[PDB]
């Protein structure tokens, strides 16, 4: 086979890898049988995804984002980035027994690889459907309606040559669902034509999980996600409650003219008494959570709990308008 | 190593003036320069970092221009508690190095 | 509230060793370099050498890695240089400084003085 890896599985929502640097400098032992650049090679990492999991894809730094990094150093991450960044934090390296074996200036690295050239911006909401030879970098919603998704952004600031993307896939797929996402870079090397390119790939499928779940839509009764609804869209608060239980999946949908409050729901979530927002840690720190702070657009969540799940809360997400006035919502009972 | 040359020891200036402290890279170090403040029997203070921004709390009149290997620190009106060695510093490439610093009086 | 706080002076006999110490509070030790800066009396400043306590690197200036160690305890946020086989030209002060890994110093110990002498 290729060189294939299947990204790493974390609690049982989150899915990692990353693209390696700096491999076509070879030794002399192989550089003086070579002349006429460097190529890239044949590695390839895949995720399967079910509804509302998370998947995270390291790659090579751009030379841009890397002086950004240089002065956004100076400023703090949240704690739930700072936690993805200990679930993401790992290297892939493995070099299994490099037993005597051969193996398979830092903005000057960045002029070095001429300004490392990955797939740029928002990532992940812009997203190449394996579908057809058109490669269109279509809106992640349009594909997978209500998904959660980041921009593209640093690894550690301090460590400024890793840069990450993440989503969430929601309960709805187009039937076999495939997409895809790459990251290039250059350099060079010590023969007599100094130049050289290196690639990396990620292959993203679904398993056979997907359906219409509980969560009581905000936009229409005719939901293509939900299997239930709220009467008429804004003008007026309207609100659902539903008794949930871990191994069933449920969730909240924002209209267009509407957005999250808990702005980070489900990381956070709205506590009915004294009204206010709290984490969807407080008492269950311990947790699958099947959202992303830093996401794009705050209009949509759910969550899809897991039978071994061992958490329990009586907690509310709810979906306000341009004019504040409302608390439309559906209070979440889960594992009541 | 890269050399961060200043090459002023000493500068003079009345209270009231405009004055700018030089320092050279030996080589192209982009913007990756801090400019450091230190009076007598104090540790140095931190004025300027990468390049041309001013570190928290610093003091307006205190500025720093410059990309590449030739970099301005400036006190645009001296104020008479501002004398002191003034270094610069680069972090491009390691180890840091700092100029030889350039004591305003 | 980020705070560095640096041990006391050392009178130090030639050929002996001392081990100086800087203790960080206020920030997470671990997403930080520690370095230090020499100043022998009357003259510039010397970046000598960092650890980053988070994996363990350390970075010397060439001409002090003969002589000189330094370790980070990690439970307890403290940064520990060491100097051996002292000599006259190691009399100083010895600031111990915080930055993000290879980057301005923002906050500063208050210096340690050694004094090499017989």
């Amino acid at each position: 086979a290729p060189k294939l890896m299947m990204s790493a599985q974390i609690h049982n929502n989150r899915h990692v890898c990353d693209f390696s640097k700096n491999n076509l400098i070879v030794p002399e032992s192989l550089k003086k049988k070579e002349e006429l650049g460097g190529n890239p090679v044949n590695i390839h990492c895949y995720a399967l995804l079910k509804p509302l999991d998370t998947l995270y894809v390291k790659c090579p730094t751009s030379k841009d984002n890397y002086e950004a990094a240089k002065v956004n150093i100076s400023e703090n991450d949240n704690e739930y980035e700072l936690q993805v960044i200990s679930l993401i934090e790992k290297r892939f390296h493995n070099f299994e027994t490099l037993e005597s074996k051969k193996p398979g200036d830092n903005s000057t690295f960045e002029k070095y690889f001429k300004n490392i050239k990955i797939k740029p911006d928002k990532f992940f909401e812009k997203v190449i459907n394996e579908y057809d030879d058109t490669e269109e970098e279509k809106d992640l919603e349009s594909i997978l309606p209500g998904a959660i998704v980041s921009p593209m952004k640093v690894l550690k600031k301090k460590d400024p040559f890793t840069s990450y993307a993440a989503f969430v896939v929601p309960p709805i797929v187009p039937k076999d669902l495939h997409f895809k996402v790459e990251c290039n870079n250059t350099e060079y090397k010590d023969e007599n034509q100094y130049i050289s390119g290196y690639n990396g790939i990620i292959h993203i499928d679904i398993s056979n999980s997907n359906r219409k779940i509980n969560g009581c839509d905000f936009s229409t009764n005719n939901s293509s996600i939900l299997t239930s609804s709220v009467k008429l869209v804004n003008g007026e608060t309207k609100n659902c409650e539903i008794n949930i239980n871990n191994n069933e999946v449920f969730g909240i949908i924002c209209d267009n003219e509407t957005n999250l409050d808990p702005e980070k729901c489900f990381h956070e979530i709205y506590s009915k008494d004294n009204k206010t927002v709290k984490k969807f840690r407080e008492v269950i720190p311990n947790i699958d959570i099947f959202s992303l702070h830093n996401s794009n657009k705050k209009k949509v969540a759910y969550a899809k709990v897991p039978l071994d799940y061992i958490n329990k809360l009586l907690f509310s997400c709810s979906c306000k308008t341009s004019h504040t006035n409302t608390i439309g919502t559906m209070k979440v009972t889960l594992n009541k | 190593d890269i050399v961060m040359t200043q090459s002023h020891k000493f500068m003079s200036t009345s209270v009231g003036d405009r004055v700018s402290i030089t320092c050279k890279a030996s080589q192209d170090v982009t913007n990756d320069v801090a400019w450091y403040q230190q009076k007598p029997g104090q540790s140095p203070k931190l004025l300027i970092y990468s390049a041309s921004y001013r570190y928290t709390g610093v003091p307006d009149r205190f500025t720093g221009s410059g990309s590449g290997t030739d970099f301005i620190f400036t006190i645009s009106s001296v104020q008479a508690e501002d004398l002191a060695v003034y270094y610069c510093q680069q972090h491009y490439s390691a180890p840091p190095t700092f100029g030889g610093g350039t004591k305003l009086e | 509230q980020v705070q560095l706080q640096q041990s006391g002076a050392e009178l130090a006999r030639p050929g002996a060793s001392v081990k100086l110490s800087c203790k960080a509070s206020g920030y997470t030790f671990t997403n930080y370099w520690m370095q230090w800066v020499k100043q022998r009396p009357g003259q510039g400043l010397e970046w000598f050498g960092a650890i980053y306590p988070g994996d363990g690197d350390t970075r010397y200036t060439q001409k002090f890695k003969g002589k000189a160690t330094l370790t980070a305890d990690k439970s307890s946020s403290t940064a520990y240089m060491q100097l051996s086989s002292l000599a006259s030209e190691d009399s100083a002060v010895y600031y111990c400084a915080r930055s993000l890994y290879l980057g301005a110093m923002d906050y500063w110990g208050q210096g340690t003085s050694v004094t090499v002498s017989s």
